[PDB]
């Protein structure tokens, strides 16, 4: 943590310092991130690679050209699936979930917010889940109640929970 | 004892040295054809008991490939079209008696690639004769092995189809994929023999071509592509080698549907879906490796099947419309435009499948 | 207009093609077909049907037989206009029937090529065949070939090819070299036809005692060709050009005399007389018969040792080869 956390924020430093270069260039480290595993920290390392896939969405040119591959490096990462990588890291991913549903704002809410219920699906999707609505609900739920629920939160967490299931 | 049959073997050997010091006589081979008809001698007397016996020369040994080496010694040189007939019937009356020989007990499973040599070396219609033989003399309810030996059968009629206007292919348009449809099958070999199948398949032009194939056959492979790296292992190389004949066989459509568009295609967008995938199961994994220097030729081969992909995916894009996908394969189409924009950087080569592939992938 | 000015431009191409004797100035027109092959980048591709697609690319096959009509002796522009021509047809994802026709009139050449065998004059046919040896360079940047071949394309005319390694002059040698390889370096195994014109290509390379170039380039045929020496080939055809090596093992003064690449080349022919060694034997002594021989023109490199040491090298890897089969099992 004393290493990789500096790396990863040097990644976010290489995500700082990306038009797409060092965003093409990390991405060859990204993908190599996922063959430093087998850690106690390798699933906060996972979590720094889902964060980051999270964050693939975001440039979503070359990154997600590297999602999908990243999340075959994390289903290379997956040898076998565990509850610590079904659960721990979903509501840090969730959390990642409530980074941009703080500015989500927008009039798109059927719209944006049915892309906030696909793109957290995508990765869902990436997660590749055939119940990935009904076994990400209770985690969402977690989610939502993690999340403040103040104005902005709540309808877009209950109409895409509407979206999702009634 | 001195020694076992091993010294048999290492005669057997030295009796395809006896027939190498025969192929070390000279150029045309009348003599030779004289002495495949000296081996028609033979060939006739085989069946000639029905009873009990066998083609001797193949029942001689397994290694010894006197009648591969014959007909190497009957490659000397083309005088003229007599000793590619000459051992016709040679070859017929000993596939007959491999066909007597039927439900290959314990040695019949040798003597079609001892016919797929005796295809591939010299027939003039000594091939399409034994076609017009094996047109009355045929039986196909094969197995593990025998898929091989079925595609050497499969190996014959594309060599068969070389001479001027091939001369037997409309013939061999009669043979068409009826037989054909066990697939999803035995192993890898027999795969890369699916894949000669496939080379088959990438083979019986427009003749049987627009009625054969329909695209429901290349969904079977799209499912044999899933099955060349799932229903069975070890085929590094060779899986390998069997999308590089994909690489030919999908380009075998290239002149045809650019001709008048027949095609008679029902599915035309499932195989290249998964398969441009299975490409980067492979090749993007390929641009996993990433080197520069090839290792030897192995990353130079899938690489230039990359190369023929990089073609492949400038083929489906440039007719059919791109990105209307349901499935993650348009998520792993940006990893391909992964793998595309890596290897387009990475190719300094063709410009024109170059630029096309980066407005297909983009 | 588009069909027009094709009607003009190659017609002032014609006028370019009145005389050749270029002085950049058909090099000028070179640089016109060079905008030409901006204009086949800008328009004439992926046309309409039938007509339209004999229409344009006729005229383009016409532009091509004066491509094919001003052969001596530039073969610079003409390379350049051949890659134009790959440049064509192969964007459009159409028109590789046209190739076919091209694959066809590369055919025609192979019954010429087999004519050449009956009666052959015209070094400017030769030059002919010299635009054709520029159109090896095109059938190696065919590049769909592999593809072609398996409606048996140009792997038929690798024979034709052989035959004009057959008639095989010190240009059209290595003419025939390069693309071979090449088309080696397409794929290998083709049925047994080429392995009678390896060593109809290994043991007449001992023949032709000058002509450094075309050694040269047959040492750069040689040097895809010890790479094209593998296990995965006819099972005996490979033993008897090992033994016509070991023949041609008598004689390597010549491949000393050849200055290096020769020699170079016959390491790369001792590296392939290891990879040989190095596949399966299945002939006891007479692989050892075919050693003595080979170590007697080790010694005859341990004779004339003034100047080699990768042959030296080579025969330490053929030591190596001997130190292998020095004591292995007892």
């Amino acid at each position: 943590s004393s290493h990789e956390v500096i790396r990863a924020s040097c990644v976010s430093g290489f995500f700082i310092l990306l038009q797409q270069q060092n965003s093409c260039n990390r991405v060859p480290k990204i993908l190599i991130d996922k063959v430093k595993d087998d850690s106690d920290i390798v699933k906060k390392e996972f979590a720094s690679i889902l964060g980051q896939l999270v964050c693939t969405l975001h440039g979503m040119f070359y990154l997600t050209s590297s999602l999908t591959e990243p999340f075959s490096e994390h289903g290379h990462v997956d040898l076998f699936c565990r509850n610590l990588k079904a659960t721990s890291q979903h509501e840090c991913s969730s959390s990642q979930l409530k980074a941009s549903v703080c500015k989500p704002f927008l009039f798109l809410l059927k719209k944006k917010i049915p892309s906030p219920v696909k793109l957290a699906f995508i990765d869902n999707l990436h997660h590749l889940c055939k119940h990935l609505d009904f076994r990400e609900d209770e985690t969402d739920v977690k989610a939502v109640l993690g999340t403040l629920l103040n104005l902005m939160e709540d309808p877009d967490k209950d109409v895409r929970v509407a979206f999702s299931g009634n | 004892m001195a020694g076992t049959s091993a010294p048999g073997s290492k005669r057997r050997s030295e009796p395809p040295a006896p027939r190498p010091g025969p192929p070390p006589g000279t150029g045309h081979p009348p003599s030779k054809r004289a002495r495949g008809f000296s081996a028609a001698a033979a060939p006739d007397p085989d069946d000639p008991f029905g009873a009990h016996g066998d083609f001797t020369a193949d029942d001689l040994e397994e290694l010894d490939t006197l009648a591969s080496q014959a007909l190497s010694q009957c490659p000397a040189a083309a005088r003229d079209v007599s000793s590619d007939h000459k051992v016709h019937r040679l070859l017929d009356g000993m596939s007959k008696n491999p066909s007597g020989k039927n439900r290959e007990t314990v040695p019949i499973k040798d003597n079609f690639e001892l016919e797929v040599l005796q295809a591939q070396y010299k027939e003039l219609k000594e091939k399409m004769k034994v076609m017009e033989e094996e047109v009355l003399i045929k039986n196909g309810e094969i197995k593990i092995l025998r898929d091989s030996l079925h595609q050497t059968e499969s190996v014959l009629e594309e060599q068969r189809r070389s001479h001027f206007l091939l001369e037997q292919e409309k013939t061999q348009a009669l043979s068409d994929k009826e037989k054909e449809f066990s697939k999803k099958l035995q192993s890898l070999q027999s795969e890369l023999q699916f894949k000669d199948a496939e080379m088959n398949e990438l083979r019986t032009k427009l003749q049987t071509s627009e009625r054969a194939n329909k695209l429901a056959a290349p969904s079977v492979s799209h499912v044999s592509p899933r099955k060349n790296p799932s229903v069975v292992i070890k085929p590094e190389a060779c899986s390998p080698q069997f999308g590089k004949t994909s690489f030919p066989t999908k380009e075998s459509f290239s002149a045809n549907m650019s001709l008048p568009h027949p095609c008679q295609t029902e599915s035309g967008y499932k195989p290249l879906v998964g398969r441009e995938d299975s490409k980067p199961h492979s090749l993007r994994g390929d641009s996993i490796k990433q080197e520069e220097a090839q290792k030897s030729f192995v990353d130079s081969w899938r690489q230039r099947s990359n190369t023929q992909g990089s073609i492949l995916i400038n083929l489906l894009l440039k007719q059919p419309l791109i990105p209307g996908s349901s499935l993650s394969l348009c998520h792993l189409l940006s990893s391909s435009s992964e793998s595309p924009a890596g290897t387009p950087l990475q190719p300094p080569g063709f410009g024109s499948t170059l630029a096309g592939m980066s407005g297909l992938r983009t | 207009g588009e069909h027009g000015l094709e009607l003009a431009s190659m017609i002032p191409a014609l006028r370019e093609l009145g005389s050749a004797t270029p002085e950049e100035y058909n090099t000028v027109v070179q640089k016109p077909r060079q905008i030409l092959c901006q204009f086949i980048d800008r328009i004439l591709t992926d046309v309409n049907v039938v007509a339209v697609e004999l229409v344009k690319k006729t005229d383009s096959q016409p532009t091509s037989v004066m491509l094919l009509d001003f052969i001596q002796h530039i073969m610079k522009s003409s390379p350049l206009m051949f890659v134009n021509v790959s440049g064509s047809h192969e964007a459009k994802g159409s028109c590789i029937e046209f190739s076919n026709w091209i694959i066809t009139r590369l055919l025609r050449i192979a019954a010429t090529p087999s004519c050449h065998l009956l009666h052959k004059k015209i070094c400017e046919v030769i030059c002919s065949l010299l635009f054709l040896f520029k159109s090896k360079s095109p059938a190696i940047f065919g590049v769909l070939t592999k593809e072609l071949l398996q409606l048996f394309e140009d792997l038929v005319y690798l024979h034709r090819r052989n035959v004009m390694g057959h008639a095989v002059e010190w240009p059209v040698v290595m003419s025939r070299f390069l693309s071979q390889l090449d088309e080696h370096m397409g794929y290998l195994q083709s049925a047994p036809l080429q392995l009678m014109s390896m060593q109809n290509l290994e043991f007449i390379e001992v023949t032709l005692l000058m002509v450094l170039t075309r050694i040269i380039a047959i040492v750069f045929f040689r040097r895809q060709e010890l790479l094209l020496w593998q296990i995965g080939c006819v099972l005996l055809e490979y033993g008897s050009p090992k033994i016509k090596s070991l023949a041609i093992s008598f004689l390597t003064e010549l491949f000393q005399l050849g200055g290096l690449p020769a020699q170079p080349a016959s390491t790369f022919f001792s590296s392939f007389l290891e990879l040989l060694k190095h596949l399966v034997e299945m002939d006891t002594d007479q692989l050892k018969l075919y050693e003595e021989p080979l170590s007697k023109l080790i010694k005859t490199l341990f004779p004339f040792e003034a100047e080699a040491y990768r042959n030296i090298e080579p025969v330490y890897l053929n030591m190596l080869l001997e130190k292998l089969c020095v004591m292995f099992e007892d």
